[PDB]
C-alpha cells in the first residue's frame, strides 16, 4: 500500500482569503494525482485531474501544483461555496488511496454560547432510565468543553456529545450533551449542574437544577 | 585503417544530441550518454524492451493495474531526442511504443549527467473529450520532431507519417505544433488550426515521409516525400514553409523542389538527407547568396518506376532560403497557387473560390488557408553526375577558408569530403569505408577553436568522431605523393607519414622538397 | 445525461451479505470502468475494488479480507457490489464511481446507499419532551434503529432558530438524537409547539407536544 499526507487536517479562513492544502506521496506518483470536494448529504465532486488539470465548470480560484511526490491545491479567493471537507487521492497504483480529508471551515467573530440544561421528563422516568440534556446555542468556534458534575462531583463514561455543522447564515455551532443515567442512581443525588468553558466565556458557565424544585 | 574515436552500443542508434560536452544517443531501448572527448561511455538509461496494456498510462505501476502474463515485448525505438535550456535544463525523449509519448529527464547542477535521478513522463489523459490525446506526439511509422522555444514557452514542431490502422483508435496529426505546458506535464493544442491531418480516405492511398526540419528567417520548413497528386503513382520532393504564432499554423504552403541534372534532363526526386549552413566565399557568389544567407544542401536520389524507394542513383543540390522566400512570395499567381489536395477534399468550397490575400508573409487569422504550389523550385546539381551511380544517404557542410566542404555518406557505408564547387572537378579529397552498415542522415557538426572541429556520424549501432581536416593526408603512403596533395589540405611529410603540421609532434615536417632515392 | 443510480439503502445482521447494484447511463458501458469508494461515519474515502467490463479484470483491496466479489451486466450496463461476512466495522455508506478505463479518475459518481449492520433490530423511536427573555424547547428522540429519523416542527411551519442534532449510537446499538428550537419566551402561553418525528423503517409518524412543565 502507498500512504497520502494532507496537511492541515482543519484550518479555517475567511472569505477571499488563499488557502493551500498539501498532499505528500509515499513513493513518486508523477502527476496521477486528484483532488476532491466533498460536502454533506452529496457524493465526492472531482475538481482537479492529473495534479493540475481543472475539469470542465471548476472555477478559475482552484489550482493545482506538484509533481513526484509533493502536491498542493490552492484557493486564491475564497468564496462561500467553497467551504468543504476536500480530499487527496491517488491514480498511479493499486491499491487506491485517499487522504485523510481537510476540513475547511468560516473564520468569524468569536460568540459566546448560549447555555441552556433540560431535566429528564417524568415519562421517561416512570420507565427506568432518564436522561439529562445540556445544550451550547449558536457559538464560535467549537473551542467548547462540557462536563456533568452531580452534586459538585465531576462525571465520566456516561456523556454522549452531538455537533451541528457550521450554519449557513451567521456561521455558528450548536452542541447537545446527553447524560444517560438509570432512574436508581438518579433518585438518589439532588443537583445536576452542567459546566461550560469556552474561548469566548470570561468564566466557565455553570448551569444547574434541583431535581424537584 | 583509420584509428578514430568510435563506440559501439549493441542496439541501433537513431537521433543524437551534443550539449555541454556530452553526447546523447538515443538507441534502440537505450540512451547514452558519453564523454565528448573520447567518445568513453559515461551514462545509461533503460527505455528498454516495455510491455503494453490498454488499461495503463505512462508513469503508472502497470503490474498492480492489470494482468500482464503473457505480454509481448515491444522494443522501444528511439523517435526524437530533445534538450530544453529555458528552465531546468533536462532531456526530452520520445519513444516508439506506449502511445508515442515522450518523457523528460532533469540535470543537476553539481553533475550534468544524471539522466536517471528525475525523469517525468509528460502525459496528462483527456477525461473530457476520450478522443483526443495531445501528449501522443509521435508516430512509430516515421517522426521528425523540431522543438522551439518562442514567447516564453516550449513548442513541438512534429510530422508524423501514418498508417490507416491509427486513425480508427490512435490518431495522430501529419503536421503539428503542440506547446508545452508551464507545469511541464503535459502538451496542448490552441487552436483547431495548430494540426493538419490527411483525410480518411488518403490515410493509404497518400502516404507523407518526413525528411528534415529547420527553422530560419521566422519560419519553420519541413522538406518531405508525397506523391505528386493524388490519381498518380509518382513521387516527388516537396518543401513546407509554415510561420507559428501564438502556437498556431498559419500561411501554410507546400512547394515542390526539383534537382535535375542536364547531362533529356532527369530528376532526383526523392529527397535522402539535407543540412542548413552557410556558405564559402566561392560558393557564395557561384550561386548569387551572400555569406550570411542559409543555405539550404540536399541529397537527392533517382526513384525506381511508380515507387518511393530509390536507386543507387544520387544529385546534390543548394537551395538558397532567401531565393525560397522568395519563390514562395513572387510565383504566387493565378495559375500556379493550388489548394492543399491532401488537407482539403479535392472537391471542397475553400478550393474552388478562396483566394491567398494580398494584404499578406506571415499574418494569422481566424480561417487560414492552406496552400500547395504547382511549380516547382529546380536546381541543377553542383557535382555533375560524379554521385550519379551511387546512393548518398548523409551530408554536412563546413567552411575550410573561401571553400565549401561537403561530408558525404554512401548507402554501401563510404564516407568521403568533397569540395562543393560549381566550376570545378567535384572529386573526393577524402573517401574510405567506415562501416558495412548505411550512413545514417543523423550527424553532427561541432565547430572548435579555428575552423578545426569535428563531425559525429552514425553507422549501424557504431558512432564515430570525423575530424574535418587532416583526413585527406593519410592516405598517401609517400612522401613524393605527401607532396602533391591539393593546396588546401595543407599536407607534408613527418618522417613516415603523411599528416599536417598540428599532427606532426616531434621531428621534421617538410611541405617543399622531397629527395626519393634511385 | 450521464448518470449513475444506486440502489436503496440496505440493513443487514453480522455475518450476513449484501449486494449493491449501481445502473449507469448516458455512455458507452465498457468504455469506462467501475469503482467502488466507501466512508464510515468518522471516516475518510476507503477504495475497496475496480473492474474493467471490457477485460473482466478485477483488483481488491487486501484490507477486506477478500470479501468483495465485483461483477458487471453489460448488456443492461450494470455494475455489482457484494460484501460477505458483514461486521460491524462495514457500517458505512458505499459508492459506486466511473472511470475512464484506467485512470482511475472519478469524474461522475452515484448518489451512495447506507448499509448498517448491527446485531439490533428496528425498533420505533420513544419521543420525550423538553420542556422550558429567550426560550429554548426541544424533542428527545431515543432510541430507534435504523436511521434515520426526519424531525419537523408545528407541521413544518417553524424553521428559524430550529437545531436537529445528528444522531449518536448508544451503547445499547440504538440511535438517539436530539432536535431543539429556540422561541420568544413572550409567546410559550400563546403558541403550541409539536414536533413531528417520522421514522420511516418502522412506520412511526409521531407529532409530540412541548408545553412548560407544571409549576
Ligand atoms: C490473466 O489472463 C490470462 C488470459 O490468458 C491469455 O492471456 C493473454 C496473453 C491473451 O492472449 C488472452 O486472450 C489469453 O486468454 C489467464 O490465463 C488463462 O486462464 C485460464 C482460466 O480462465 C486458463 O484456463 C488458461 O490456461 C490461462 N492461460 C495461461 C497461458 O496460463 C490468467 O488466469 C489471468 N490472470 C489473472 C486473472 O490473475
Ligand atoms: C489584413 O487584411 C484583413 C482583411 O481585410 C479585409 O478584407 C476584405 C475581405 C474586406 O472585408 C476588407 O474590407 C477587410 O478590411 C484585415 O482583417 C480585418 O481586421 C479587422 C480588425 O479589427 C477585423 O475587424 C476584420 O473582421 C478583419 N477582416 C478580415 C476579412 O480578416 C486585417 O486588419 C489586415 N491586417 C492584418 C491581418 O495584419
Ligand atoms: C575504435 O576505437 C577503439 C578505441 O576507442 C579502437 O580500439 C582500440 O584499438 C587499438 C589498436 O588500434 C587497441 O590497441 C585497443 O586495445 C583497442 N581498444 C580496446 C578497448 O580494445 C578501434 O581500433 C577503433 N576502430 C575503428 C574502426 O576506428
Ligand atoms: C501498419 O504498418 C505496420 C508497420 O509495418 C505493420 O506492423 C507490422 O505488421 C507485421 C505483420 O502483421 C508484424 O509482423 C510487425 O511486427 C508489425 N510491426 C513492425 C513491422 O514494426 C502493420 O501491419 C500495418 N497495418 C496493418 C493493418 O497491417
Ligand atoms: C555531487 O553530489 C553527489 C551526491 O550524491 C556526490 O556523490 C558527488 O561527489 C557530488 N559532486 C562533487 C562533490 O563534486
Amino acid at each position: 500500500d502507498i500512504q497520502m499526507t494532507q496537511s492541515p487536517s482543519s484550518v479555517s479562513a475567511s472569505v477571499g482569503d488563499r488557502v493551500t492544502i498539501t498532499c505528500r506521496a509515499s513513493q513518486g506518483i508523477s502527476n496521477w494525482l486528484a483532488w476532491f470536494q466533498h460536502k454533506p448529504g452529496k457524493a465526492p465532486k472531482l475538481l482537479i485531474y492529473a495534479a493540475s488539470s481543472l475539469l470542465s465548470g471548476v472555477p478559475s480560484r482552484f489550482s493545482g501544483s506538484g509533481s513526484g511526490t509533493d502536491f498542493t491545491l490552492t484557493i486564491s479567493s475564497l468564496q462561500p461555496e467553497d467551504f468543504a471537507t476536500y480530499y487527496c487521492q491517488q491514480a498511479n497504483s493499486f491499491p487506491i488511496t485517499f487522504g485523510q480529508g481537510t476540513r475547511l471551515e468560516i473564520k468569524r467573530t468569536v460568540a459566546a454560547p448560549s447555555v441552556f440544561i433540560f431535566p429528564p421528563s417524568d415519562e421517561q422516568l416512570k420507565s427506568g432510565t432518564a436522561s439529562v440534556v445540556c445544550l451550547l446555542n449558536n457559538f464560535y468556534p467549537r473551542e467548547a468543553k462540557v462536563q456533568w458534575k452531580v452534586d459538585n462531583a465531576l462525571q465520566s463514561g456516561n456523556s454522549q456529545e452531538s455537533v451541528t455543522e457550521q450554519d449557513s447564515k451567521d456561521s455558528t455551532y450548536s452542541l447537545s450533551s446527553t447524560l444517560t443515567l438509570s432512574k436508581a442512581d438518579y433518585e438518589k443525588h439532588k443537583v445536576y449542574a452542567c459546566e461550560v468553558t469556552h474561548q469566548g466565556l470570561s468564566s466557565p458557565v455553570t448551569k444547574s437544577f434541583n431535581r424537584g424544585e | 585503417k583509420y584509428q578514430l574515436p568510435n563506440f559501439t552500443a549493441e542496439t541501433p542508434i537513431q537521433n543524437v544530441i551534443l550539449h555541454e560536452h556530452h553526447i546523447f544517443l538515443g538507441a534502440t531501448n537505450y540512451i547514452y550518454v558519453l564523454n565528448e572527448e573520447d567518445l568513453q561511455k559515461v551514462a545509461e538509461y533503460k527505455t528498454g524492451p516495455v510491455l503494453e496494456h490498454p488499461d495503463c498510462f505512462p508513469c503508472q505501476d502497470c503490474s498492480s493495474k492489470a494482468n500482464l502474463s503473457g505480454g509481448v515485448w515491444k522494443d522501444n525505438i528511439n523517435m526524437a531526442l530533445v534538450v530544453d535550456t529555458y528552465y531546468d535544463d533536462q532531456l526530452i525523449s520520445c519513444g516508439s511504443v506506449n502511445r508515442g509519448t515522450c518523457q523528460r529527464h532533469v540535470f543537476p547542477h553539481n553533475h550534468t549527467a544524471d539522466i536517471q535521478s528525475e525523469v517525468h513522463c509528460i502525459f496528462s489523459p483527456q477525461i473530457e473529450e476520450p478522443s483526443q490525446c495531445p501528449d501522443c506526439v509521435v508516430s512509430a511509422l516515421g517522426a521528425k520532431v523540431l522543438s522551439s522555444v518562442k514567447d516564453r514557452f516550449i513548442n513541438f514542431f512534429v510530422g508524423n507519417t501514418i498508417n490507416s490502422s491509427y486513425f480508427p483508435d490512435h490518431p495522430l496529426h501529419s503536421i503539428s505544433v503542440r506547446r508545452l505546458k508551464e507545469t511541464k506535464d503535459g502538451f496542448m493544442f490552441l487552436t483547431d488550426q495548430s494540426y493538419i491531418d490527411v483525410l480518411p480516405e488518403f490515410r493509404d492511398s497518400y502516404p507523407i515521409k518526413y525528411v528534415h526540419a529547420f527553422e530560419s528567417n521566422n519560419f519553420i520548413y519541413f522538406l518531405t516525400v508525397q506523391r505528386e497528386t493524388l490519381d498518380a503513382q509518382t513521387f516527388h520532393t516537396r518543401i513546407i514553409r509554415f510561420c507559428s504564432i501564438n502556437s498556431g499554423l498559419h500561411s501554410y504552403m507546400e512547394m515542390p523542389l526539383e534537382c535535375i541534372l542536364t547531362e533529356k534532363k532527369e530528376v532526383f526526386n526523392i529527397l535522402q538527407a539535407a543540412y542548413v549552413s552557410k556558405p564559402g566565399a566561392q560558393l557564395a557568389r557561384q550561386i548569387g547568396a551572400s555569406l550570411n544567407d542559409d543555405i539550404l544542401f540536399g541529397v537527392f536520389a533517382q526513384s525506381k518506376p511508380d515507387s518511393a524507394e530509390p536507386m543507387d542513383r544520387s544529385a546534390m543540390c543548394a537551395f538558397p532560403i532567401k531565393y525560397v522566400n522568395d519563390f514562395f512570395n513572387k510565383i504566387v499567381n493565378k495559375n500556379n497557387v493550388r489548394c492543399l489536395q491532401h488537407f482539403y477534399g479535392p472537391n471542397h468550397e475553400h478550393c474552388f473560390n478562396r483566394t491567398l490575400l494580398r494584404n499578406s508573409g506571415c499574418e494569422a487569422r481566424r480561417d487560414e488557408y492552406r496552400t500547395e504550389f504547382t511549380t516547382a523550385l529546380q536546381r541543377v546539381d553542383l557535382f555533375m553526375g560524379q554521385f550519379s551511380e551511387v546512393l548518398l544517404t548523409s551530408i554536412s557542410t563546413f567552411i575550410k577558408g573561401d571553400l565549401t566542404i561537403a561530408n558525404l555518406g554512401t548507402s554501401e557505408g563510404r564516407f568521403m569530403q568533397v569540395v562543393v564547387s560549381r566550376s570545378g572537378p567535384s572529386t573526393p579529397h577524402v573517401n574510405f569505408l567506415l562501416d558495412s552498415h548505411p550512413v545514417s542522415p543523423e550527424v553532427i557538426v561541432e565547430h572548435t577553436l579555428n575552423q578545426n572541429g569535428y563531425t559525429l556520424v552514425i553507422t549501424g549501432k557504431k558512432i564515430t568522431k570525423i575530424p574535418l581536416n587532416g583526413l585527406g593526408c593519410r592516405h598517401f603512403q609517400s612522401c613524393s605523393q605527401c607532396l602533391s596533395a591539393p593546396p588546401f589540405v595543407q599536407c607534408g611529410w613527418c618522417h613516415d607519414k603523411c599528416v599536417r603540421s598540428e599532427e606532426c609532434l616531434s621531428g621534421t615536417w617538410t611541405q617543399q622538397i622531397c629527395l626519393p632515392a634511385h | 445525461q450521464v448518470q449513475l443510480v444506486q440502489s436503496g439503502a440496505e440493513v443487514k445482521k453480522p455475518g450476513a451479505s449484501v449486494k449493491v447494484s449501481c445502473e449507469t447511463s448516458g455512455y458507452t458501458f465498457t468504455s469506462y470502468g467501475i469503482s467502488w469508494v466507501r466512508q464510515a461515519p468518522g471516516h475518510g474515502l476507503e477504495w475497496m475494488g475496480w473492474i474493467s467490463a471490457y477485460n473482466g479484470y478485477t483488483n481488491y483491496a487486501q484490507k477486506l479480507q477478500g470479501r468483495v466479489t465485483m461483477t458487471t451486466d453489460t448488456s443492461t450496463s450494470t455494475a455489482y457490489m457484494e460484501l460477505r461476512s458483514l461486521r460491524s466495522d462495514d457500517t458505512a455508506v458505499y459508492y459506486c464511481a466511473r472511470d475512464l478505463r484506467g485512470t482511475n479518475y472519478f469524474d461522475y459518481w452515484g448518489q451512495g446507499t447506507l448499509v448498517t449492520v448491527s446485531s439490533a433490530s428496528t425498533k420505533g423511536p420513544s419521543v420525550f419532551p423538553l420542556a422550558p427573555g429567550t426560550a429554548a424547547l426541544g424533542c428527545l428522540v431515543k432510541d430507534y434503529f435504523p436511521e434515520p429519523v426526519t424531525v419537523s416542527w408545528n407541521s413544518g411551519a417553524l424553521t428559524s432558530g430550529v437545531h436537529t442534532f445528528p444522531a449518536v449510537l448508544q451503547s445499547s446499538g440504538l440511535y438517539s438524537l436530539s432536535s431543539v428550537v429556540t422561541v420568544p419566551s413572550s409567546s410559550l402561553g400563546t403558541q403550541t409547539y409539536i414536533c413531528n418525528v417520522n421514522h420511516k423503517p418502522s412506520n412511526t409518524k409521531v407529532d409530540k407536544r412541548v408545553e412548560p412543565k407544571s409549576c
